[PDB]
């Protein structure tokens, strides 16, 4: 553990596996360890930002989190997953990916991505991929939380200031279960439930609960999961499902319906939740994103009269009509991860009446646009949002009427 | 809790989840062995709620009042964990997300919420009938209620529209903003009996409270709160 | 008990259904609407009449 | 003093006081004052002019009926134009809103309405047992 | 006329002003990116050689 | 085929069923006595899935290219042997009895057949376009044939004539005779380049293809074969 | 008077309008200036801390 | 109704043509090709009844050759006679005789 392990692929042993020589260390540390426990932990109020829009805005994900990712087949866990590893770059946050029982392939697209980004260098890849034996596949995930412990604990120098803040992606818990039940079945472990052992639910929670939140007595830092669950036909209620669940503080429900409608990011707002809540957002996004919960709420109470919206009266096509722009707001692009005074920005200019002109399938075109035109023509914008985003009062005078300006002159200069 | 059970006090034991406690029953009795039951659970499972829920009580000393939190699998209250805590409960407190969304915070279904002891030679005789007639006048509302979202008020008749006004009212009035928990909407404290909630609402049941707008009840007290504060805005 | 596999996909028909007889009633209710307008646009010619 | 009521089988055109009215009759132009005596009257297709206070607003009728009392006038048209409007004849914003008025949105309702009955059918008999 | 033909040459003068102030603020920000890029690409070389000098 | 990887050649590997293999792991398994897993499977199919699949790979020396048929009972793809195969895949061609049915004798569902290599950085900007725009046409043409199976097509249409006349040209033109389907109906083999029919297939998605009825496009090559077809009838 | 006001309007609201866009384009200027000058120093910053985390 | 109670629409014949005579394949093609569409559009078939000329007249020829299928016990039909018989209804020469006595 240490500084020595940034950019490489590692066994779960911590033996190499991208051959760029010998990872360089001087100190190890155990792979089973007990949680931090009682007094040591503090109340989430750090924001990790994964760049997704939705996920941002309406399941806030904070530093020393559990945050359940639960989908099924290819409906972009990895993509989220990765997405938010992406989105770390200057946040000063270290992420670890440990890819338990997937391709050789797979991995190796996976660490590509990362560092054709930019993003190794502040990465640990742990591996254990499906050729290789159960016990590796067992071992992987206490590995990678140790490795995040460490990061935890004592901090590394990222950017040449001391990081101790961790993001860590689980991305198959599903796999590592079923390891795991072929250890306890090849052991003749009595077994239990869809015969996984019965020490199957404190498995994966020795896992989880070692993310934390340490108080300033004991470092400060913290280490944020991002366990990955694949269900089989949305079968939520299975066993290591509902395991991860009960375990985890919020879940991120991926639904292959949605994935395959043309919603990019295939979020089901309706039933994926984060109990931290806006306590893991900035004040900003807390301030803008409550009437974007609110009206999404509101459109998905209303959703079935959607195609039947040119029959209704006046205040219920509007609400389907701009439930339906945000719908289309919340979509993103793969490799593609916001800043936050960017959304900021796109959900008051969708909150406030603003997107009404511009038509629906154009809203996600426009909002590519306006972030350009923020990125081009009015930089101080961008800064005077992310300066004062952690402000009580956030929509100040100075930071509204620049805002409404920047909007109206992009408006106004341009047709949809 | 037994201790302070034996010295006469009446303790409220709260568990935060009866489910994982039957969880780690099922779990244990996997690791030792045991053939399984009923949807993988412990055989024990009746005898091991046994041993926890029999020892709250009311002793002719002391008392354990006892409230739990219980997670129902697949929303299948025929679980065998859901059904074994059900043979020991004496009341349930439903809480609903769609109440939540509609920003009130004690978000008790009022028509999914029971109680063995509601009898009228128990809790009192204004108390089983100003219950009975709150919860036939929500289940009007319920009823209701597709109509009004489809086509409206307007084509409710008489005593249906005074009854969706009282629902309305009771409805909103059934939130508290739980002042002692941090401060949010903090007010003086109240903790308002049983006694004034059963005055308060024979109150609004027999009128008295349709000149209040249906905002008012919010977060409020006793009834009284509620025609203080409609005297302080403008009566 | 034919398959938990096959009453779910019941379960989601019906869902289906349910939604698309709502949408139904929502948009025959407003068209009941309009047409009452119309009605009572059409009376003062009939009753001139 | 007399309050104009030109409504047709469809709606209401005008009900508001008109001091002065022409009106073409099958027998020649006949000019109805506010004291005219009770009337029965059919309109071929013409040009009716509505002149309140000296309005002179021309108003093209494809005929009708009008019956004229003591104290009101009524006009049973069977089609009305406004004659001069903005544009000439028929104003071009009038035809491009009842384009979408009974082809666009028809359409739309009679799509919208079929396919859900569609799909109601086609979720129905799969359900197979309830 | 006249009225119309004022406001409209005013929004217009604005959206003209606003549009030239674009160009040059992107003009200005491309050209502090590439002088960026160009320090960060010397440094990253020059930190390259200095590292096998000491090597 | 791994001496032949070694050699640097690119070899080709078809796996002719994967259910039966998982059948024949879970029938080892229980012959040996060891502890069934999930649904009367064996503890070990992950790992032996994985052990075979892993050997499939792109190395710098050669590369085995596979394909591997899968066969669903019904419609359940949560079976242990497709689910324990989804992780090791880079396409899923989604055969369907309706399209097979239909004399479409290459019965691939163009809707729920994805791939990992339809990316524009990978296959190019000319082919992701096009099949991105023959999916959305084919599948605005899944609601617009219930909706004309009630409404016939000339009754009313915005542009839906024309999507309609196009998708199932489309749908017809994925057809394509076969070299070892001679057998079955006698038509000749056919073989198209992947530049051939993306470019075909964008001639026919605007325009030039209008004209040409929905029967020559049954079993063709490119569309160089379906005008001659075209120009051969009209002679 | 109305024709006469409203050429005053018009000649008044272009004079205005000119005055505006000069002021935009000289604040997008100073703007662009201190964007460039604070990207400049980002940069040099940047290279002085590689060149301390190489040595 | 359907005695031999056949599922055509599940069953399958891997060898398919080849385990057929040559006339069989020549009348079955179309007989297969009708009784598929048949059971495509046979859920508007119940109590969607204006539908339009295309769905009805299908609907109605799926309707025919289903009644055609239907056998008695014990009697089994030639070769030849199965297909004159599918030559008669896939050549539409049953588009007149009533759904109800087809298989008279
Ligand atoms: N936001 C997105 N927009 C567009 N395409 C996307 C997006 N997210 C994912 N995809 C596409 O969907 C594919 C599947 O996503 P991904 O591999 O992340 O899913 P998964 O749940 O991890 O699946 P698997 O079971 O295969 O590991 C990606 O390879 C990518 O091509
Ligand atoms: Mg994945």
């Amino acid at each position: 553990v240490g500084q020595g392990l940034l950019g490489r692929v590692v066994n779960p042993l911590g033996q190499p596996i991208d051959g760029k020589g010998p990872i360089v260390y001087e100190k190890t540390r155990p792979i089973e360890r007990i949680a931090p426990g009682v007094i040591t932990r503090k109340s989430v109020d750090t924001p990790v930002q994964t760049g997704i829009i939705a996920i941002d805005a309406l399941i806030p994900i904070g530093r020393g989190q559990r945050e359940l990712i639960i989908g099924d087949r290819q409906t972009g866990k990895t993509a989220v997953a990765i997405d938010t590893i992406l989105n770390q770059k200057g946040q000063g946050m270290v992420c670890i990916y440990v890819a338990i029982g997937q391709r050789r392939a797979q991995v190796a697209q996976v660490v590509g991505t990362l560092e054709r980004f930019g993003a190794m260098e502040y990465t640990i890849v742990v591996s254990a991929t499906a050729s290789e034996s159960a016990a590796l596949q067992y071992i992987a995930p206490y590995a990678g939380c140790a490795m995040g412990e460490e990061i935890m604990e004592n901090g590394v120098m990222l950017n040449g200031q001391l990081v101790k803040d961790a993001l860590i992606v689980y991305d198959d818990l599903s796999k590592h279960a079923v390891a795991y039940r072929q250890v306890s079945l090849l052991l003749r472990r009595p077994p239990g439930r869809e015969a996984y052992p019965g020490d199957v639910f404190y498995l994966h929670s020795r896992l989880l609960e070692r993310a934390a939140r340490l108080n300033e007595e004991y470092g400060g830092g913290s280490l944020t999961a991002l366990p990955v669950i694949e269900t089989q036909a949305n079968d939520v209620s299975a066993y290591i499902p509902t395991n991860v669940i009960s375990i985890t503080d919020g879940q991120i429900y991926l639904e292959s319906d949605l994935f395959n409608a043309g919603q990019r990011p295939a979020l089901n707002v309706g039933i994926s939740v984060s109990r931290v809540g806006g306590a893991a957002q900035t004040r900003a996004m807390r301030a803008v994103a409550g009437k974007l919960k609110g009206e999404l709420a509101q459109f998905r109470d209303l959703a079935a009269f959607a195609q039947f919206a040119s029959d209704l009266d006046a205040t219920t096509k509007a609400q389907i009509e701009r439930g339906q722009r945000l719908q289309e707001l919340l979509k993103q692009p793969q490799y593609q991860p916001l800043p936050v005074e960017d959304q900021v920005a796109v959900l008051y200019a969708a909150t406030n009446n603003y997107l009404d002109d511009v038509p629906v399938p154009l809203i996600t075109k426009w909002r590519d646009d306006f972030l350009a035109f923020l990125r081009t023509a009015h930089p101080e914008v961008r800064k005077l949002i992310y300066d004062n985003r952690l402000d009580r009062k956030f929509p100040t005078p100075e930071v509204k009427e620049a805002l409404e300006a920047a909007i109206k002159e992009f408006k106004a200069t341009s047709n949809y | 809790a037994e201790y302070f059970r034996d010295e006469g006090r009446d303790i409220l034991l709260f568990i935060d989840n009866i489910f994982r406690f039957v969880q780690a029953g099922s779990e244990v009795s996997s690791l030792l062995g045991r053939m399984p039951s009923q949807v993988g659970y412990q055989p024990t499972l009746g005898t091991e709620m046994g041993e926890l829920q029999e020892r709250i009580t009311s002793t002719k000393r002391g008392s354990i009042t006892s409230m739990q939190a219980v997670y129902v699998p697949a929303d299948d209250y025929t679980d065998p964990a859901p059904a074994t805590v059900f043979s020991h409960l004496d009341a349930t407190i439903s809480l609903e997300r769609s109440i939540a969304e509609r920003a009130i915070f004690p978000a008790v279904d009022p028509l999914a919420s029971t109680s063995r002891i509601l009898d009228p030679n128990i809790v009192g005789e204004e108390h089983y009938r100003v219950a009975q007639e709150v919860k036939r006048v929500l289940q009007r509302y319920k009823d209701l209620k597709d109509i009004i979202a489809i086509l409206g008020m307007e084509e409710l008749s008489d005593e249906d529209k005074l009854t969706v006004q009282r629902a309305r009212k009771i409805e909103l009035f059934f939130s508290q903003p739980f002042t002692v928990a941090q401060q949010f909407t903090g007010r003086p404290g109240k903790y308002v009996p049983v006694k004034k909630t059963v005055e308060s609402f024979a109150r609004l049941l027999n009128g008295e409270g349709d000149h209040i707008p249906e905002s008012f009840f919010y977060m409020q007290g006793d009834f009284d709160d509620v025609l203080a504060a409609y005297e302080a805005s403008q009566k | 008990m034919p398959s938990s596999r096959e009453i779910k996909r019941r379960i989601r028909s019906v869902k289906n259904v349910a939604q698309i007889t709502r949408a139904m009633e929502m948009v025959s209710a407003s068209k009941m609407r309009r047409a009452q307008r119309n009605v009572l646009a059409t009376r003062p010619y009939a009753d001139r009449m | 003093p007399i309050h104009l009521e030109i409504v047709t089988a469809e709606r209401v055109i005008l009900s508001d006081d008109v001091d002065m009215i022409s009106a073409p009759t099958k027998d020649g132009r006949v000019g109805i004052l506010p004291r005219h005596a009770p009337l029965m009257t059919i309109l071929e297709p013409g040009e009716l002019d509505i002149i309140k206070n000296g309005e002179r607003t021309p108003f093209a009728v494809s005929g009708g009926f009008m019956e004229v009392l003591p104290h009101r006038v009524t006009i049973l048209a069977d089609t009305v134009e406004r004659a001069d409007e903005i544009d000439e004849a028929r104003a071009e914003q009038a035809r491009a809103e009842a384009e979408a008025r009974r082809r666009e949105a028809q359409s739309e309702r009679d799509m919208a309405l079929a396919e859900a009955k569609l799909r109601k059918e086609m979720v129905r008999l799969r359900v197979a047992q309830l | 006329e006249q009225l119309a033909n004022a406001r409209r040459d005013y929004e217009a003068e604005i959206a003209r002003a606003r549009q030239e102030a674009a160009k040059i603020v992107a003009q200005a920000q491309e050209r502090a990116k590439q002088q960026e890029a160009e320090i960060i690409a010397q440094a990253r070389r020059e930190a390259e050689r200095l590292k096998e000098e000491a090597r």
